[PDB]
């Protein structure tokens, strides 16, 4: 199989070196040529460069003097590092395998002929943000089920990430136990500057219990990992 | 006294700088006032016999093994010649006729080197030649009535225009050649073959019109030999185009293609060289 | 840039600017939420796994545009659709293609979920009060929330997420409501009042 795994801080401030790495599987990095992709919020994907063992390396003109490459063989990872961040770098990049091809309108003969290429094989990405306000850690208060004796059948619970900066928070509830129903908002940004999110899960009316309801929330920024039990 | 702003492409032999930020100038204008082609005559090489007056007579060597010179043993009388097209080219004699049983070469003076040897096919060697940019011809009044035909913004990709030989045949036509140096040059000799030395482009490359445009194309390629003898290939060529031509001694005159809208590709046969020689 | 067509014909999709040369376009689809998937390369030669539905111009013609023929358009479709121009004429793009959201019509109708929720126990131990009306599997993304004191609008602490699309013609909002303390218990029942299309479906809540 084949599968990618993006990392890095989340989050770096201003004029700084942003080092993000991408974990390789499924193949080996000697193999195969990489690329990077940063996606602005809303905006048009802008691509970043290829890299790949015995310096078949390329960079992004319009950032070609801010960005570096590497590929660990012994460690098996794509790295990658840029300096100077700014406002205009912050979004979600991800690592995607790329495959050469030649396009041949001539006899070739020339010179007369492109290289093209296409990525086939995506990664998930990581949001990179930047902004030179401090971590925050998440609140997680355990929002009970619909009132204490809760109407007829098909009941509803709930948890809340509240005042958590930056985004994301991944959420996954009794370990992704359950992973049905789950409806997991979107977050809402507040005047402050902290994000909050809510999950939901769907429970039937067998919930009585004590069936044991505890939901994970994990944020990396802050190296918070809290996993709250809900009760009515 | 009005004047306009308009824009034309030239080729890369017509143009020379001057030094604004960069400029240039039409490499004719130091030489002489040139004078474009009207783009209603064509340039074919059709067929012209020549023809004698009353009393007169032309006499036609019917000798297969003719050197060109001497006593040609049956000899027959024709007033007009066969179809002869003004073929105009350089280092390659092209759509003429063939000799009938063997190479034949000819040559003033075999000894003296300064003289250009002249040779003679058996088979013609097919050659196709095109330049593949689809143009455009904006027609540019500079009035009254004159009206410059200019080149327009380029439709489609960009590949010079080039000349393809079967590399099999023409492998095989210049052993056939070789063959008849040997019996000029003792019967077991080495002739190896080289490109021009140096010189104009009229002189160093092959001057030829085809389709209304003049390629000088590079003779380096075919020229790669060494004879020591006692599937499917082509040996591609490459080829510049010229517009502002200034063919002949200096008395042709300096012309203007008029630029060609679309494809030209044109098939022909070589029907002999023009050889010259360098103990 | 939106395409809105009928269900089961045929979507075209316009990219980038015109052709200078023969070009090689690579076409993506991007769904919402998710990494961009590979559709289509040398112009109208897909990989594995998409059908032959998807198609393209061949590369081969100048002047003209880069187009992407979705044939008998399905609800999965929707996305947002990018594409890498190859010109042999033009220097290597590394600013993919502009975006173009295709939108399959009439899907056509989604009552929301509303889901209210009071403020957590610990949450009120902790001096904040929070209220969180959910929203979820409405069509289409056009809600506006308002909130009730008991019988009175309320004004200042109001927060709504945005109507997200999420992998299914379902859509998502959220609704929080800052409250103080004392404020949760000294009104009768508070009141999410969410309006959807033309449609408002209300959820109150009580303190024990
Ligand atoms: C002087 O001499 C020199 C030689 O020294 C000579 O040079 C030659 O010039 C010609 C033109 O002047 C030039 O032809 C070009 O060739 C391009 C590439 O073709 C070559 O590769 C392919 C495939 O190889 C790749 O893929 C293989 C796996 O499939 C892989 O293993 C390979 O490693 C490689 O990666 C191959 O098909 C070609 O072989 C073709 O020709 C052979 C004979 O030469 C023949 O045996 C082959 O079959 C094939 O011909 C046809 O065969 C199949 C059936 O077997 C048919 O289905 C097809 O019809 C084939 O044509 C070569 O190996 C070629 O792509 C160029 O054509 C594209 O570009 C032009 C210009 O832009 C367009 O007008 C064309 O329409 C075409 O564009 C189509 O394809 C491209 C890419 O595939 C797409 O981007 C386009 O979308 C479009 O294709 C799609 O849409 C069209 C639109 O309707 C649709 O029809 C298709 O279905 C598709 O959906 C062009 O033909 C030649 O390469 C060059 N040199 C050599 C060495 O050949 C000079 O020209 C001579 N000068 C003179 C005489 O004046
Ligand atoms: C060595 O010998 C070979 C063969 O002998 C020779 O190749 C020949 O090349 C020339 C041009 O390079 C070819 O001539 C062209 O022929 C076609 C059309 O001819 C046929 O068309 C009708 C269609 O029904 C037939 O019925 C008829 O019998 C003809 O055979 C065209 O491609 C060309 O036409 C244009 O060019 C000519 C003027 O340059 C005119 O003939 C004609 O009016 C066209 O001109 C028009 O072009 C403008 C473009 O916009 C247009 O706007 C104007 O109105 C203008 O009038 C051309 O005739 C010839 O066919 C080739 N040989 C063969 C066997 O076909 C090599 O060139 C030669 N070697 C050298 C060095 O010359
Ligand atoms: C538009 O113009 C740009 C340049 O302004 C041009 O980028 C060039 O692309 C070519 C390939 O398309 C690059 O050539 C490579 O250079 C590296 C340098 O080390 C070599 O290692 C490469 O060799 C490998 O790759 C070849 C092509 O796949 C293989 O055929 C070969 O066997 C080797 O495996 C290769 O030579 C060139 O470096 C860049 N130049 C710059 C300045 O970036 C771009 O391709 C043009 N685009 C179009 C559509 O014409
Ligand atoms: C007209 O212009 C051409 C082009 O500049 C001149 O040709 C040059 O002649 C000199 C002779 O010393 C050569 O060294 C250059 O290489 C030639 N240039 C090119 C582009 O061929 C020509 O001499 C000029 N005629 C004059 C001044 O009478
Ligand atoms: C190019 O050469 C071929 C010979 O291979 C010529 O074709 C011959 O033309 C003559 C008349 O000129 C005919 O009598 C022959 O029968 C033709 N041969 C074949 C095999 O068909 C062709 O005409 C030449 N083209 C030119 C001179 O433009
Ligand atoms: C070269 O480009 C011209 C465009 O200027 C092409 O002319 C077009 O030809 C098609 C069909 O051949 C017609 O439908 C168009 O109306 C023509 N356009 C114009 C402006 O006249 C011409 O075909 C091209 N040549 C080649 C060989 O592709
Ligand atoms: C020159 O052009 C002619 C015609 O375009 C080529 O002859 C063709 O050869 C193919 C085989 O490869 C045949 O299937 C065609 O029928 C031929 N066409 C004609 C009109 O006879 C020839 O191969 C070309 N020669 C070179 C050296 O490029
Ligand atoms: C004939 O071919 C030779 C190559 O055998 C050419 O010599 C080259 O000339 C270029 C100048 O443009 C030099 O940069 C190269 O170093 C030369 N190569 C060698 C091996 O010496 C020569 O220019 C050609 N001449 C003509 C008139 O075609
Ligand atoms: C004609 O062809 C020859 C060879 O095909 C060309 O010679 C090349 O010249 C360049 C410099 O201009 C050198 O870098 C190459 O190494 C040469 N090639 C060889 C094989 O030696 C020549 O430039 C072409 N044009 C002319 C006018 O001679
Ligand atoms: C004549 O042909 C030979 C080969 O056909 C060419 O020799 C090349 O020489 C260089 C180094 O001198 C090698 O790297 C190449 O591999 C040789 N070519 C081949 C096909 O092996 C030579 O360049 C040709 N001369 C001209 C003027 O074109
Ligand atoms: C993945 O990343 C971790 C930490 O960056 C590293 O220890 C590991 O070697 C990487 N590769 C694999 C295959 O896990
Ligand atoms: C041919 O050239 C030689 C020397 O180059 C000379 O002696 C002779 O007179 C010339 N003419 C002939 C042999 O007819
Ligand atoms: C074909 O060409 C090669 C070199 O290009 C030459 O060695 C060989 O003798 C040629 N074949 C014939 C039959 O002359
Ligand atoms: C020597 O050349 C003659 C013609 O010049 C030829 O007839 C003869 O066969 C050659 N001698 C050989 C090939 O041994």
């Amino acid at each position: 199989q084949v599968h990618l795994q993006e990392s890095g801080p989340g989050l770096v401030k201003p004029s700084e070196t942003l080092s993000l790495t991408c974990n390789v599987s499924g193949t080996l990095v000697r193999d195969n040529y990489w690329s990077w992709i940063r996606q602005p919020l809303g905006k048009q994907p802008e691509w970043i460069g290829y890299v790949h063992d015995s310096g078949d390396t390329n960079y992004n003109p319009s950032l070609k003097s801010r960005v570096h490459l590497s590929l660990d063989k012994s460690k098996n990872l794509v790295s990658l590092r840029l300096t100077g961040v700014t406002a205009a770098d912050s979004a979600i990049y991800y690592c995607a395998t790329t495959k050469h091809g030649r396009r041949i309108y001539g006899v070739v003969a020339f010179k007369e002929w492109f290289t093209y290429f296409y990525m086939d094989v995506w990664g998930k990405g990581t949001s990179v943000t930047v902004s030179s306000a401090s971590t925050k850690g998440p609140s997680v208060f355990p929002l009970a089920p619909s009132s204490k004796s809760t109407s007829g059948g098909t009941a509803a619970l709930g948890c809340l990430v509240k005042d958590y900066f930056p985004e994301p928070v991944t959420v996954s509830w009794n370990s992704g136990a359950l992973t049905s129903g789950v409806h997991t908002f979107p977050a809402v940004l507040q005047s402050s500057g902290l994000y909050s999110l809510s999950s939901v899960v769907t429970v039937p009316s067998s919930s009585l219990g004590t069936q044991t309801y505890i939901c994970n929330v994990n944020h990396k920024p802050s190296n918070t990992k809290v996993d709250k039990r809900v009760e009515p | 006294d009005k004047k306009q702003k308009v824009y034309s492409l030239f080729y890369r032999l017509d143009v020379v700088q001057i030094n604004s930020n960069k400029e240039y100038r039409l490499i004719n204008c130091n030489t002489s006032a040139c004078t474009q082609a009207c783009p209603k005559v064509s340039f074919e090489p059709i067929p012209i016999h020549y023809c004698a007056p009353a009393g007169f007579a032309i006499l036609k060597c019917k000798d297969k093994k003719f050197n060109g010179t001497g006593p040609c043993p049956s000899v027959s009388t024709v007033q007009c010649t066969h179809g002869i097209k003004p073929v105009v080219s350089t280092q390659l004699l092209l759509n003429g006729s063939l000799a009938e049983e063997e190479v034949m070469i000819r040559s003033e003076n075999i000894t003296n080197n300064a003289k250009n040897i002249l040779v003679q096919f058996n088979t013609p060697v097919q050659i196709n030649c095109t330049r593949p940019m689809n143009m455009t011809r904006k027609s540019i009044r500079i009035g009254p009535g004159q009206a410059f035909y200019a080149l327009g913004d380029i439709i489609g990709d960009i590949r010079q225009a080039h000349c393809n030989v079967s590399k099999a045949t023409w492998n095989e036509t210049l052993g056939k050649v070789v063959k008849q140096l040997r019996k000029h040059f003792g019967n077991n000799t080495i002739i190896r073959f080289a490109n021009s030395s140096g010189g104009d482009l009229e002189v160093t490359t092959h001057s030829f019109n085809c389709g209304g445009e003049f390629f000088y194309c590079n003779t380096s390629g075919l020229f790669n030999s060494t004879w020591i003898s006692n599937s499917n290939d082509s040996i591609t060529l490459p080829c510049r185009i010229k517009q502002i031509i200034n063919m002949w001694q200096r008395i042709g005159q300096c012309m203007y293609a008029p630029p060609i809208q679309g494809v030209i590709r044109c098939v022909s046969n070589i029907t002999g060289l023009i050889l010259t020689r360098d103990s | 840039t939106f395409v809105s067509v009928a269900p089961g014909q045929t979507a075209r999709i316009t990219c980038g600017e015109e052709s200078l040369g023969s070009r090689s376009v690579i076409w993506y689809q991007q769904r919402p939420g998710q990494a961009p998937s590979l559709i289509i390369y040398n112009n109208n030669d897909r990989p594995s796994g998409i059908p032959d539905r998807f198609s393209g111009s061949p590369g081969s013609t100048f002047g003209t545009t880069a187009t992407l023929t979705i044939t008998s358009v399905e609800a999965g479709d929707e996305a947002d659709y990018y594409c890498h121009i190859w010109d042999s004429r033009r220097p290597t793009n590394w600013v993919f293609g502009e975006g173009t959201t295709l939108i399959v019509l009439s899907q056509p109708k989604a009552a929301p979920s509303v889901t209210l929720f009071p403020p957590s126990s610990e949450e009120l131990q902790a001096n904040k009060a929070t209220l969180v009306c959910l929203i979820s599997d409405f069509y289409p993304g056009a809600v506006t929330v308002a909130w009730k004191a008991d019988s009175s609008p309320v004004k200042a602490g109001v927060e709504t997420t945005t109507p997200s699309k999420q992998s299914n013609n379902k859509y998502a909002a959220s609704s929080y409501l800052s409250l103080t303390p004392e404020q949760w218990k000294s009104h009768k029942s508070y009141s999410c009042q969410v309006t959807h299309e033309g449609s408002t479906v209300e959820k109150t809540v009580a303190p024990t």
